[PDB]
Parts: C-alpha cells; sequence; structure tokens
RNA sequence: AUAAUAAUAAUAUGGUAAUAGAACAUUUAAUGAUAAUAUAUAUUAGUUAUUAAUUAAUAUAUGUAUUAAUUAAAUAGAGAA
RNA sequence: AGUAUGAAAAUGAUUAUUUUAUAAGCAAUCAUGAAUAUAUUAUAUUAUAUUAAUGAUGUACCUUUUGUAUAAUGGGUCAGC
C-alpha cells in the first residue's frame, strides 16, 4: 500500500503505447486498465 | 689490512615531473638509504601483517553458554531418566547452545613493532618501487628546473568537469588503465580526488602522514610530490 | 494498425543519461588538451643511429663509449633519447648508466624484443612467465605447440563464418535477380 | 665452505604415557593472471610412494574461481561423552 | 519454519550379473578356478571391474586396566553440530 503509487503512473488508461523485450516485443496496443496492487497495465487485444 | 673495502654510493637519481602528463624536468639526488635499499623482504613482511593487525576491527562474537539466551534449569533429573546426564540447555554440546571458548565482544588483534623497524620497512617498501620504475616524482617549486615546466600543466598534483577527462587521458597515454595506482599528496589534493573517483576501485589518493607499507606494495605505480617525498624521508631518517 | 519495431530512428526522447554521457567522455578523450611527448615507438637500426642524434644534440662530437661530463648535459641526453624513442627509461636505470653506449645496449637488452614480437612482451600479472618456441630447444624431436588462445580461435572461425555468409548468400542473391530478370 | 638431485660405505628407523620436528585437507583476509575448448561438484576407470592432487569419459551447474602461490589467521579435521 | 536446487548418507521395493539348498564362527586379507560386464591398439594365449567354487590365515572397535574375544565401559544406522 505504501510502495504502489497513485499521475505518479506514467501511463493513464485510454492512450497508446509501445511494448518491448517481450514475446510481441515491438507491439502497439491501447493500454485498457490498470492493476493498482501489482502497478501494472492491461493492453487491449495486444501484448 | 682489509682489502675491497670501498666508500659506498650514498646518491641515487628521481626524476621530477609535471602531474597530468610526466614531463621529467630535473633530477633530484635522494639519498641511498630511502631509495636504493637492499630488499630485505623479511623486514617489509613484518610491518605489513603488523598494518593488517591493527586495521584489524575484529568483531567475533558468537554467544557463549553464559550470553546464550537459555534458562539454568536442569533440564532432566540426574538419574532415573535411563538417558545421558544433562545440565541447563546452553551447554555446547547440544545444538542450541552457547559455543565454546567464546571470542565476545570487541576483539584486539592489534600488535607492536619498534618504530625504527618500522621506518627501515617503509623505506625499503619505497626503493622497491624504486627498482621497479614504478616510483615517479612530481614536483618544481622547490628545487631548479633544468627543462622549463610546460604550459597548461602544473607541479601541484592536481587537476562532466574537465579533470576527469584529463585524468582518463593521462591513464590512456601511460598504459595503466586496468592497474592500481597510488597518489602520495602533500595535502589535500581534492580536485585530483574528484577527478580519480570514477576509478576509484583502482586508485589511492593518501595523503603524506597516512601513507602506509602496505598501500605502497599493494600499488602497481605510485606517484608522489617531491615535498611529501622529502617529508617522509625525513621521518623514516636513520639517525 | 502496426509493429513499429525499436529501431533508433522511431525513438524520440532525451533519456539514456548513462550512455549520453559515456559518449560525451568518449568524444573528450578522443579530442583533449594533452602534452604526450612520446608519439611513434622505436627497429634496432633505428636506435644506432638516434643514440648519435642525441649525442649530437648534447654534447657535439664526442666518443659514445667515454662517461658523461656533468650531470645536466646527462639529463638532457636521457630525456632526448626517451622523447624520440617512445619508451621512458627507468629512473634507476638513468642513476647506473654513464655512457650513451651503454644506454643504448640496455636498449637492446630490453624494449628492443618486446617491440618487434608483441605476446613475448612483460605482463605484470605473471612475472615469472616464460615465452619458450620449437627454434630455443636444439633440437628436431622437441617442439612448442602454438599457444593461440581459444576465444581468438573461436572469434577467426566465427568471422570467417560471417565471410562465407556473405559471399554464398550475396551469389545466390545474384542468381535470383538474374532468374527474375530473363 | 650453499642448495637441489643422484651415487658409494656405514649406522639407525616396534612403541602406550610423554617430548621434538615436518606436512596435508577445510574456511576466512591481504596480493592475483586466466576462461563455456573454461570452471565447480559428483560417479567410474586410470596416474603420481597416493588423509592429497591430477588425467579421461560421463551428469549437473555457472558468463564464471578469495583460483596457482606466499603470508596472516582460525567456530581448522570426529565411530567413541 | 526464507527461496531455489539436491546421483549425500542411512532406510524400502524392484531388476540385472554373479555365488548359494552336506554346510558351522568379526564376514576381511591373501591364494585361486569359474561365470559375467566394459574396453575405437583384445594383435591374444588380452587387460581391467564385479562375483562367499575351493584353500590358508584371521578372538570387532573404543574406554579402563597388572591384564579384556571377554560374559568389564560405551555406542541401533546415517547426516549436521
Ligand atoms: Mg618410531
Ligand atoms: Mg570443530
Ligand atoms: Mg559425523
Ligand atoms: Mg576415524
Ligand atoms: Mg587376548
Ligand atoms: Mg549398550
Amino acid at each position: 500500500e505504501k510502495t504502489s503509487f497513485k499521475k505518479e503512473w506514467k501511463f493513464i488508461p485510454g492512450d497508446r503505447v509501445v511494448v518491448m523485450s517481450g514475446a510481441s516485443k515491438g507491439n502497439i496496443a491501447v493500454i485498457k486498465s490498470f492493476d493498482k496492487r501489482t502497478n501494472s497495465f492491461i493492453l487491449d487485444e495486444n501484448g | 689490512p682489509l682489502p675491497n673495502a670501498a666508500i659506498p654510493p650514498k646518491y641515487a637519481l628521481v626524476t621530477v615531473r609535471s602531474f597530468p602528463s610526466l614531463e621529467p624536468l630535473t633530477f633530484v639526488p635522494v639519498p641511498t638509504s630511502t631509495v636504493a635499499a637492499p630488499l630485505r623482504r623479511d623486514i617489509l613482511w613484518r610491518a605489513v601483517v603488523y598494518e593488517n593487525d591493527n586495521r584489524r576491527v575484529g568483531a567475533s562474537n558468537p554467544p557463549g553458554r553464559s550470553e546464550n539466551g537459555f534458562s539454568r534449569r536442569k533440564l532432566m533429573p540426574q538419574k532415573g531418566s535411563g538417558r545421558a546426564r544433562v545440565g541447563d540447555a546452553n551447554s555446547p554440546t547440544r545444538h542450541n547452545g552457547g559455543r565454546a571458548l567464546a571470542r565476545t565482544a570487541p576483539n584486539d588483534y592489534t600488535t607492536e613493532l619498534p618504530s625504527k623497524v618500522y621506518s627501515m620497512a617503509f623505506n625499503n617498501a619505497l626503493s622497491h618501487q624504486y627498482k621497479s620504475g614504478k616510483l615517479f616524482v612530481i614536483g618544481g617549486e622547490k628545487v631548479d628546473l633544468i627543462s622549463p615546466t610546460p604550459e597548461l600543466d602544473l607541479n601541484r598534483l592536481d587537476l562532466i568537469f574537465e579533470g576527469e577527462v584529463i585524468f582518463r587521458k593521462f591513464l590512456e597515454e601511460f598504459q595503466l588503465k586496468g592497474k592500481r595506482l597510488l597518489f602520495i599528496t602533500d595535502k589535500t589534493r581534492e580536485g585530483l580526488i574528484k577527478s580519480s573517483d570514477p576509478y576509484k576501485q583502482k586508485v589511492d589518493v593518501i595523503q603524506k602522514e597516512l601513507v602506509e607499507v602496505n598501500d605502497i606494495l599493494r600499488a602497481q605505480a605510485v606517484f608522489i610530490e617531491l615535498e611529501a617525498l622529502e617529508y617522509l624521508a625525513m621521518a623514516h631518517q636513520k639517525e | 494498425k502496426n509493429r513499429l519495431e525499436l529501431i533508433p530512428e522511431n525513438f524520440i526522447g532525451e533519456g539514456s543519461r548513462r550512455c549520453k554521457r559515456q559518449k560525451e567522455l568518449k568524444l573528450a578523450v578522443s579530442s583533449a588538451p594533452f602534452n604526450q611527448w612520446l608519439s611513434r615507438d622505436k627497429s634496432d637500426n633505428q636506435l644506432d643511429d638516434m643514440i648519435l642524434q642525441a649525442t649530437e644534440k648534447t654534447l657535439g662530437k664526442v666518443d659514445q663509449d667515454v662517461q658523461f661530463s656533468d650531470l645536466v648535459a646527462k639529463f638532457q641526453f636521457t630525456k632526448f633519447l626517451q622523447s624520440k624513442s617512445g619508451y621512458l627509461i627507468p629512473d634507476y636505470e638513468l642513476t647506473t648508466l654513464s655512457t650513451p653506449l651503454q644506454f643504448k645496449r640496455y636498449i637492446k637488452e630490453k624494449i628492443l624484443p618486446s617491440a618487434n614480437d608483441p605476446k613475448l612482451a612483460y605482463k605484470e600479472a605473471e612475472p615469472n612467465a616464460i615465452h619458450p618456441f620449437s627454434d630455443n630447444y636444439a633440437s628436431p624431436n622437441i617442439y612448442v605447440v602454438n599457444d593461440v588462445t581459444s576465444k581468438e580461435q573461436k572469434s577467426k572461425y566465427d568471422t570467417i563464418m560471417k565471410e562465407i555468409q556473405k559471399l554464398e548468400d550475396d551469389a545466390t542473391r545474384k542468381a535470383l535477380e538474374t532468374a527474375r530478370s530473363a
């Protein structure tokens, strides 16, 4: 709860994003939502 | 009489330089006792070991059966159990217990050495360094220079910040990138230290009075001020 | 509606601060003000005349086998020698050797062999190092297998493979092009 | 007039309590090359008058020794409580 | 009582090789047939490894003792301390 940030994110749900260093590295995706506990994003249909 | 009874050579020449590059300015004659002493490795060993001993922190503090957490209760009666006899649960004989002959709080490993011997060792170290050709002396103001000190470079042993770059360049020039070096300085040349701190792992920068035999011996190439050198010589004289 | 690929042309930012700094440092190193009084390194023929030149510069017409007159003169000689040579001499050596001929001899003994053969040079990490060749053992049966580092060899192999790829592949491409043409 | 190795002749080489001398394993600190054809550990078969180390094959790590060696030290060696 | 990893041993089942139903005792050592396994110099009348034919030799270890196979002390085995 202290380590999680709240903006203080570098991105916001809705905007468009490029993903690298994964299995689909170099991907483009809309970030649909975030998971607060994990400080992570969920990406449209891609990523 | 006794034939073959010569008089020994009392001086040795050390070329003074200018520390960003290293351009030879003058020869200085330093006495044989501080720069051409025969290599007495045993003396050196005495010094180094002593130094190491004094440097120890000595924080080995396991719990003895006194300092160990358990109660003093006799776990089992003396007889009737059919088992081995037991005392308190702090005996080193049992896994949870204290340690036998425990070493306790600040352990003192400090040893003595006669001052004269230490001085001799220091001198010997210096001599060794000189013989290697890894002693480099830097200076100017005090002695008459044969060749005139060049421009854009001084004799103070001092320098993104530019200084760091210069230092790097110097290193590149002198083929001593990876090897460890020791700057023995007359005063706190802060700028120099700042420049060097990127290469901190392989660079010692030491004030005159605090230089150690170990530090010299460790160092693959030593850079010393002329004044500092003189001071050292005076300290570890002979008389 | 596509995967962009992460090539530095598509990137737009003021980041990579730790790399930028490094680059800057490199640049500085490449162009920095510095004395550098020993650029090119001294072959034995060169050495033979170098000493003579030094003598001419310093003391004029005097025998090389004869001793130095004064200390200042000696210093001048030695510095000059160092500068022309490229290799600086240990102060002990300077102190000891009392004639230009002697100096030359010393140089021949010490710094010449490492200049010609680079792997015969003196690495400080192993001072008791030894560098034998099949020639040194005065007998046909004795030989020394070549110490070529198992990394260097590998690198060479890789390079060769790359070259082959460049060649054969290129040829194939050419053939394809020809086919396309007619 | 030393050391290392090898000869020749001689004398000596059981051992509890005990005295004396010399080594090895393990771990930490100082100095320290090197390299996935390398290393570490393990199993098997070799080698060196052999508590040790090394060689070959095999298996598992690991982008790699506190590595060789000299010192300093030790929570330094276990079928016996 | 962190997480990975784990061909460490004791311990269980099973399979293979071998020995074993006329033979008697620290279960080893030495001699010595036979059977099996592996080996890119087994050229073989080969070499190693495994294995209780058969023969000889062989009172566990420690402790404490004037003295122990003792039916005197101590230990179920292994791992860690
Ligand atoms: Mg005896
Ligand atoms: Mg112990
Ligand atoms: Mg044990
Ligand atoms: Mg034992
Ligand atoms: Mg008896
Ligand atoms: Mg019992």
